């Protein structure tokens, strides 16, 4: 479940579900640990 | 375990360079170094 800012690897995500590795395999830039790769549109809220 | 941690710390020194664009399909960082990239196949592989 991604759900924060945090707490959110894709490395860790991707590998229990493969829809997010097929997601990731064709949009790689998503793989960053970095900054917020997009939560599920209703989890990701930043300005709130 | 060492060497396994030093090899992470090498693709997080030169994955710096990691911005959230894709420009034809590739991330930017396999625009930056040629060694995040499809091209650089790599000497030894046993399946493809």
């Amino acid at each position: 479940i991604p759900f924060h800012r945090f707490f959110s690897d894709p490395g860790i995500c991707g590998t229990m579900n493969a829809d997010i590795q097929v997601f990731l395999n064709t949009f790689p830039h998503y793989q960053r640990n970095d900054g917020g790769f997009p939560l599920p549109p209703p989890l990701a809220l930043e300005f709130y | 375990r060492n060497l396994v941690s030093l090899i992470r710390l090498v693709k997080r020194t030169i994955s710096i360079s990691n911005i959230n664009e894709q420009l034809c399909g590739e991330p930017l960082v396999n625009f930056a170094n040629a060694l995040f990239d499809g091209r650089l196949f790599c000497p030894f592989v046993h399946t493809m």
